[PDB]
DNA sequence: ATGTATATATGTGACACGTGCCTGGAGACTAGGGAGTAATCCCCTTGGCGGTTAAAACGCGGGGGACAGCGCGTACGTGCGTTTAAGCGGTGCTAGAGCTGTCTACGACCAATTGAGCGGCCTCGGCACCGGGATTCTCCA
DNA sequence: TGGAGAATCCCGGTGCCGAGGCCGCTCAATTGGTCGTAGACAGCTCTAGCACCGCTTAAACGCACGTACGCGCTGTCCCCCGCGTTTTAACCGCCAAGGGGATTACTCCCTAGTCTCCAGGCACGTGTCACATATATACAT
C-alpha cells in the first residue's frame, strides 16, 4: 500500500540529469549508484542542517540553516540569503 | 526513422540552454522527510530549505555527471560505466 | 551642514554602516582612520567589476534586463572571477554550453 | 504598526553604481539578493582575514596596512594589483 | 402541465423579483424541482422578445442531465455544452458566436473547473446578461476570486440556486451575501449585532429565560431574511437509533498508555532494534477518533505484507466492532438489506478483509475506480437474483440516485461533524417511492472523544429554526 | 641476469618502508632561491622553512603519482603517460 | 639551470614510492612545471607574509601559514 | 586552597584554558564549566591517540614512539582518518600500498 | 617563556602506558594536534555564537561544536564524558 | 640444482631524575544587566475527495559499439664503466632580529541635534504568448 | 550534388504586471569636548645566515642490449535507442479543526571588576639505555 522513496527518482529524470552534463550513451546500471550517492549527500546535509535547527531550540528547519549547511562542506549557494 | 545519436545531442543542446528544475518537488521532499526522520522525530520543513537542497543535489549530480563523463572520454569510449562514477569518486576524495 | 564620509572620498557606498558592522562584530579592540574608506572602495570596484560584465553578458544577447543567466555567463566567462567563484553555484543560473569533441559526428 | 523589521541591503548603492557603469539597463528582482550575497561574503572573508592577521601578529589594531595584505592575499592574479591602486587613492583624498 | 401550482408560485416569485430587479437567491430543499421551475423561468424571459445570453454553471456530474431537460422540456429549445478536451476548445470557442450582435445566441453551459482554469476568455470577448448557479457550496471561505473578475464586466443579473445554505459556519450569510449583493459590506463587517447569548447555551432545548434580547433578535433575524431567501415545502418512515458501546479493558489500556504517549519504550523491545520509529504521533484529536474507532488502523508503526490478526480475536479489541457483529447477526433474521457508511477507506480495508473471512461476497464503492461505478451497481446488484448482501459506501463519494432503493436498513459506523453530509447520506438512504420503514442506526461509543463531537454537531444541526 | 619486473617490485618494497629524504636539498635550496628572487630581491631564508618546502613538495608529489597511478590502472595499462597526470589534475580541479 | 637539478633518479623515486611500476620518457617535463607552479604558488603567499611584518627574513611559521591557507596543514615544525 | 582540575579529576589545567579564551577575545563573556568541558574534551583525545599510538609502537617490538608510528596510528583508523584526510606529518613516510595488478602471477 | 602542553601529555601518556616513553620529535606533533583541534573548535564556537546573535558562550555551544567538527562515533562519546566533568564540577 | 635477503653477539649521543627562581591562578568584597518568565496570530498538519493533463512504462525491431584474440615493432628495464658534484668540516664577516626607553597624537566615550533610508501607494514599457513565413538540417537518392 | 519531410528562428500583433517613481516618519550619522595609552622613533647587543676552500666518495650519465607491452586490425554478438500505445501520478483546488512556533511585554543571579599572595611551571647539572659492525639460515632462473 506503498512505494519505496528512493524509486521516487525515476529513470527519466537521471537521464536528464546527465544529457544536462553532456552525456551520449548510458549503460543500465548506474542508476543504484547514483541513488546511494544522492543518498549520503543528502545524509550528509541534513545532519548538520538538523544539528544547527537543534541547537537554537527549535522545531523547523528554514533555509538559513541549509545555506549555512552547504557553506561548511565549501558549496557556497546564492540566491537564498547567504 | 531517425538514425540513433541525433536524438541525443538535440536533448543536449536544448537541455543546457534552459534553467529549470529537472527532479520533481514532491518526490523530493518525501525522500527529505523519509531521510529526516531517521535523526530527529516530528520535524518541520519550509519550502526554502528542500528548494536548496534539490538545487544543491542536482549541481553536485551535474558536476559528478560531467567528471564521470570525462573519465568515460579519457578510457577511449562513449558509454558511462559505475567504476568511472568509483573512479571520479575515488580521485575526488569523497569515498 | 555637515557633510557625509562618503562624499568628500567620492565612494558611492556607505562609511558609517561598515563601521556600524565592524563595531559590531568585535573583530578587533580598535579600528583605524581609513579602513573603511578603503573597504568600500574595494567592494565598489568589485561590484562596478561584476556589473560591467554582467551588462556586457546581456547587452550582448539581445536584452534590456539582468537575470542570473547572465550573471552566470559572466562569472564562468571569466578566468580571475571564475578562480574567485570556482566553487559557488547560484540558484536558477544553468550550466555553461560545452560539448566535446569526440561526441561530435563526422 | 510595524510591518516588518528593517533590514540593510545594498539596493539603491548597487543601483546607483549600475546607473553610473550603464546609461540605459534595468536589473530584475532577483539578481540584487545575488549581488547582495557577494557583497557580503566578501566583506565577510576580508573581515575574518584581516582579524585572523591582526590576532597573529599580536597587534590590538586594524589598520590601512593588515587589509592592503589581506586584500593582496585574498583577491588572486591581476585583480589585487587593480583593487589596491583605486583604494590607496580613496585613502589619500580622504586624508588630504 | 408537469409543474403544479407551488412551482408556477415560485415561477410568479422570480417574476417579481426581476420586476424590481433584484438578483435573487433561492434554497428550494427538492433538487429536481429547482431547475424545472428555472428553465420556465428562462423559457418566459426568453419568448417575451428579450436577447439577452444566459450562462449556466453546474457540476460536471449533472450538465448531461441539463441536456435532458432542454431534451424533455421543449425541442425547439437549443443549447451548447462548453465542455471538451483542450484541441477542440478552440474549435468550439467561435463555432456558434459568430458576431456581438446578431439574430440568435446560444444559451451556454459550464462547469467549475471551466470558470477557474482558462477562465479570462469569456471576458474578452463578450457580455452575457444572465448568470446562473447551480450547487452554491462552493463560496463559502473566499477562496475562488475569479468571480470578483466577473464582477469587473457588468452582469446585470445573478441568480444562486442551493440546496442548504445553513451549515451552521461563521459568516456564510456574509460570503453568500456579498456575491449576491455587495452594495451593503460594512454593515455585515461586524457580527455582534446579529449574534446574540442564546447561540451559546448548554441547555438540550437551547431556550432559556433567563437571557435577554432573544426574542427580538430572533424576530429580526428571520424577518430581514425572510425577502432574501424562499424556502418551499412538498406539504403546503425514518427512525434513528444511536446506539453506544462499552470499552473493553485492552484498547482502555491503550488509551492510558497514549495519553501520556509511551508507546515508543513499551514497544521498543517488541519491535526489532534498528528499524526505527515511524514518528512521533501529532495531533491529538483525529488520534483520539482512530483510536477510539479502530485500535488496529494505528498498525502503520509495524510491518507486514497484509498480515492481520485473527478473524476469532479481532471482535476483542472494540465494543462498538462487536455490537456491530450483534446488530448484523440480529438483522439477518428480518431478512433485509444493509448499507456502511464510513469516512476512511482503511476502515473500509479492515471491515473489506473481515467480510472477506465471513465468506459473504460485498460490493463497494471506494473511489479508486473510475466509470465503473455503473457496471458495479448493474452487475451483483440491483438485481433480483444477486446474492451479495453488504454495500460499503464512503460518505464523501459519490454514490447514483437509483430509485429503486433495494437497501432499505442504513447503517452508520462513524459520524460526521457536519450534519448535512449525513442528510445527503440520508437521501440517499432513502428516496420516494418506498413505503419500508427506515431504521436507520449509529454506532457510537459513550464517554469518549467522539460525544463531543456529536453533541456539537447536533448543537451544529440545532440552528435551522432561526432562519427561514 | 634478472628479468624485467622484479627490481621495479623490490624498489617499490624498499622505498614504501623507509623514511628518508628522496630529493638533494641544495639543489632544492637554490632551485628555492630562484624562484624567489623574481618576486622580492634579496631574501633570506632559514633551513627549517625549504625542510618544510621539501617535505611539502614531496607529500604533493607523491599524491599526484598515486592518483596518476590509479588513472593508468583504469585505462588497463602499466606505463605512466602524461595524459594521466593531465586527467588527474582537471578532475582534482587544480588546473 | 635549476629546474635540471631535479634529476631523473629521484623523480624515479618519488613514482616508486607512490607504487608504479612502469615509468615513459616524457613525464619529467609535466612533473618539473607542476612543482615549479606549486612552488610559485606557495612561495607568493610566504613572501605576502613575510612582507607584512617589516621583515627581510623568510621563517618557517610565514610557510605554516602559507600551506594553511591552500589546506594542506604540516605538522611537526610549530603549526 | 584547590585547583579547578583537581576537583573536576582532570589533568589538564584549567586557568589556562581561560586565559587563552580571555587572550583570544572570542566573545564578550565566558562561562561556568567550558573550560572545564574543552579541557575533558581535549584529554580525551589525546588519550585516544596516545592509545592509538602505544599500541602501534608495541606491536612492533619497540618502547619508544616515533612519528612513524604516529603515521600508522592516524592512517590505520577511519575516524582519525576523516579527521585528519589533509594533514602531513613531517618525517612520516607512506602508508604501504601495493595494488593487486602489479603483483607478478 | 613558552606555553607548552608537554608535562601534561606526559602525565596523560604516564597513566595510559606505564612503561612507554616519548621522542622529543613526537611532543612537537602533539602539541601542533592539539592547538589546531584547539583553534577549530574556539573558531567555530566564535562563530555560531555570532550567527544566533548571543553575546556569551555556554556549554550547550561547545557541545554543538563538538557535534559539528568531531565526526561519527568520537563526536557521541566525546560529549558523555566532557558532561560528566561539568556535573563534578558544579556539585 | 647455484647466488641474495632475514636472525644473533659487542660498542655509543639522547632521555628520566634532581636542583633552583618567579610571574600567575585562586581566594575574597562589590555592581549590573542579560538570561529566565505570559499574551496574539498566521502557517503547517492529517485523513479524505474531485478532475485534468503531461509523464512514465512496456514492448519491439535493429544497427552499431564492446570485447576478445592476434600479430608486429620498438621504447624501456638492466648491467657495467667514467666523471662529477654534494656532503662535510672549519673559518671569517657583517646585516639584521629582538629588546628597552621616551614622546605625542589619534581613537574611545559621552551629550546634542537632523536630514537620509525604509515602509506605504500611482503609473505605465519590456516581456510573455498566437500566428504566419522564410530558412536551413539531416536522410535518402 | 539533388530532392524531401521536418525542426527553427524572424517578423508582426496583443495585452499586462513588476519596475520605476511619489509621500511620511525616525533613528542612527555626524559634530564638539575630554582623556589616555599605543605606535613611532631612537639606540644597543648578540647571533646566525652568506661566502669560501680542500677532501673524498657515493651517485649521475652514457651506452649497449634484448624483450615485453602497447597499438592497430578483424570478426562477432548483444544491448541501448527510437517510436508507438496505454496507464497513472503530479498539480491544483477544497473540507474541518487544532496547534505550534514567530513575535511582543516583565525579575534575579551569574559574571565583570579590584586587591592580595604562595605552591606549581620553566632554566641548569647526572645515571642509563635502542641502533651501528661482524657470523648463521631460506628463495628465484
Amino acid at each position: 500500500v506503498l512505494r519505496d522513496n528512493i524509486q521516487g527518482i525515476t529513470k527519466p529524470a537521471i537521464r536528464r540529469l546527465a544529457r544536462r552534463g553532456g552525456v551520449k550513451r548510458i549503460s543500465g546500471l548506474i542508476y543504484e549508484e547514483t541513488r546511494g550517492v544522492l543518498k549520503v549527500f543528502l545524509e550528509n546535509v541534513i545532519r548538520d542542517a538538523v544539528t544547527y535547527t537543534e541547537h537554537a531550540k527549535r522545531k523547523t528547519v528554514t533555509a538559513m540553516d541549509v545555506v549555512y549547511a552547504l557553506k561548511r562542506q565549501g558549496r557556497t549557494l546564492y540566491g537564498f540569503g547567504g | 526513422r531517425y538514425r540513433p545519436g541525433t536524438v541525443a545531442l538535440r536533448e543536449i543542446r536544448k537541455y543546457q540552454k534552459s534553467t529549470e528544475l529537472l527532479i520533481r518537488k514532491l518526490p523530493f521532499q518525501r525522500l527529505v522527510r523519509e531521510i529526516a526522520q531517521d535523526f530527529k522525530t516530528d520535524l518541520r520543513f519550509q519550502s526554502h530549505a528542500v528548494l536548496a537542497l534539490q538545487e544543491a543535489a542536482e549541481a553536485y549530480l551535474v558536476g559528478l555527471f560531467e567528471d564521470t563523463n570525462l573519465c568515460a572520454i579519457h578510457a577511449k569510449r562513449v558509454t558511462i560505466m559505475p567504476k568511472d562514477i568509483q573512479l571520479a569518486r575515488r580521485i575526488r576524495g569523497e569515498r | 551642514k555637515s557633510v557625509s564620509k562618503s562624499m568628500k572620498a567620492g565612494l558611492q557606498f556607505p562609511v558609517g554602516r561598515i563601521t556600524r558592522f565592524l563595531k559590531k562584530g568585535r573583530y578587533a579592540q580598535r579600528l583605524g582612520g581609513g579602513a573603511p574608506v578603503y573597504m568600500a572602495a574595494v567592494l565598489e570596484y568589485l561590484a562596478a567589476e561584476v556589473l560591467e560584465l554582467a551588462g556586457n553578458a546581456a547587452r550582448d544577447n539581445k536584452k534590456s534586463r539582468i537575470i542570473p543567466r547572465h550573471l552566470l555567463l559572466a562569472i564562468r566567462n571569466d578566468e580571475e572571477l571564475g578562480k574567485l567563484l570556482s566553487g559557488v553555484t547560484i540558484a536558477h543560473g544553468g550550466v555553461l554550453p560545452n560539448i566535446n569533441s569526440v561526441l561530435l559526428p563526422k | 504598526k510595524m510591518k516588518k523589521k528593517s533590514v540593510e541591503t545594498y539596493k539603491i548603492y548597487i543601483f546607483k553604481v549600475l546607473k553610473q557603469v550603464h546609461p540605459d539597463i534595468g536589473i530584475s528582482s532577483k539578481a540584487m539578493g545575488i549581488m547582495n550575497s557577494f557583497i557580503n561574503d566578501i566583506f565577510e572573508k576580508l573581515a575574518s582575514e584581516s582579524s585572523k592577521l591582526a590576532r597573529y601578529n599580536k597587534k590590538p589594531t586594524i589598520t590601512s596596512r593588515e587589509i592592503q595584505t589581506a586584500v593582496r592575499l585574498v583577491l588572486p592574479g591581476e585583480l589585487a594589483k587593480h583593487a589596491v591602486s583605486e583604494g590607496t587613492k580613496a585613502v589619500t583624498k580622504f586624508t588630504s | 402541465g408537469q409543474l403544479k401550482s407551488y412551482q408556477l408560485k415560485g415561477v410568479k416569485w422570480l417574476i417579481s423579483l426581476w420586476q424590481n430587479g433584484l438578483n435573487g437567491i433561492l434554497a428550494d430543499q427538492m433538487g429536481l424541482g429547482k431547475t424545472i421551475q428555472t428553465i420556465g423561468f428562462l423559457s418566459h424571459l426568453k419568448g417575451n422578445g428579450l436577447d439577452g445570453p444566459y450562462l449556466v454553471i453546474a457540476p460536471l456530474s449533472t450538465l448531461s442531465n441539463w441536456f435532458n431537460e432542454i431534451a424533455r422540456f421543449t425541442p425547439s429549445i437549443n443549447a451548447i455544452i462548453y465542455h471538451g478536451d483542450k484541441n477542440q476548445r478552440d474549435e468550439l470557442r467561435r463555432k456558434h458566436m459568430p458576431k456581438t450582435v446578431g439574430p440568435k445566441f446560444p444559451i451556454v453551459i459550464t462547469s467549475y473547473e471551466v470558470a477557474m482554469n482558462d477562465a479570462k476568455r469569456i471576458l474578452r470577448h463578450y457580455p452575457w446578461k444572465y448568470v446562473v448557479i447551480d450547487e452554491g457550496h462552493r463560496l463559502k471561505n473566499h477562496k475562488c476570486k475569479l468571480l470578483r473578475e466577473l464582477k469587473h464586466l457588468k452582469m446585470d443579473n445573478k441568480l444562486l440556486l442551493t440546496g442548504t445554505p445553513l451549515q451552521n459556519n461563521l459568516s456564510e450569510l456574509w460570503s453568500l451575501l456579498n456575491f449576491i449583493l455587495p452594495d451593503i459590506f460594512t454593515s455585515h463587517d461586524e457580527f455582534e449585532s446579529w449574534f446574540d447569548f442564546s447561540e451559546k447555551n448548554k441547555n438540550e432545548a437551547t431556550k432559556e429565560e433567563e437571557e435577554k434580547r432573544r426574542a427580538q433578535v430572533v424576530s429580526k433575524l428571520h424577518g430581514i431574511l425572510r425577502p432574501f431567501i424562499l424556502r418551499r415545502m412538498k406539504c403546503d418512515r425514518k427512525k434513528e437509533i444511536i446506539m453506544y458501546a462499552t470499552m473493553t479493558d485492552h484498547q482502555k489500556k491503550f488509551q492510558e498508555h497514549l495519553v501520556n504517549n509511551t508507546l515508543e519504550a513499551h514497544l521498543g523491545e517488541n519491535a526489532i532494534r534498528g528499524q526505527g520509529w515511524k514518528g512521533k504521533l501529532n495531533n491529538l484529536v483525529i488520534q483520539l477518533r482512530k483510536n477510539c474507532n479502530h485500535p488496529d488502523l494505528l498498525q502503520g508503526q509495524i510491518d507486514g505484507s497484509y498480515l492481520y490478526p485473527p478473524v476469532e480475536e479481532i471482535v476483542g479489541q472494540c465494543g462498538k466492532f462487536r455490537l456491530l457483529e450483534r446488530l448484523l447477526v440480529r438483522l439477518f433474521a428480518n431478512n433485509h438489506k444493509v448499507l456502511i457508511f464510513s469516512q476512511w477507506t482503511k476502515l473500509l480495508d479492515i471491515m473489506d478483509y473481515y467480510f472477506s473471512e465471513k465468506g459473504f461476497e460485498v460490493c463497494r464503492i471506494d473511489g479508486s475506480v473510475k466509470l465503473d461505478e455503473r457496471r458495479r451497481q448493474i452487475k451483483d446488484f440491483s438485481d433480483e437474483k444477486s446474492s451479495c448482501s453488504i454495500f460499503l459506501l464512503s460518505t464523501r463519494a459519490g454514490g447514483l440516485g437509483i430509485n429503486l432503493t433495494a437497501a432499505d436498513t442504513c447503517i452508520l459506523y462513524d459520524s460526521d461533524w457536519n450534519p448535512q453530509m449525513d442528510l445527503q447520506a440520508m437521501d440517499r438512504c432513502h428516496r420516494i417511492g418506498q413505503t419500508k420503514p427506515v431504521h436507520v442506526y449509529r454506532l457510537s461509543t459513550a464517554q469518549s472523544i467522539e460525544t463531543r463531537v456529536l453533541k456539537r454537531a447536533y448543537s451544529k444541526l440545532k440552528l435551522e429554526h432561526v432562519v427561514i
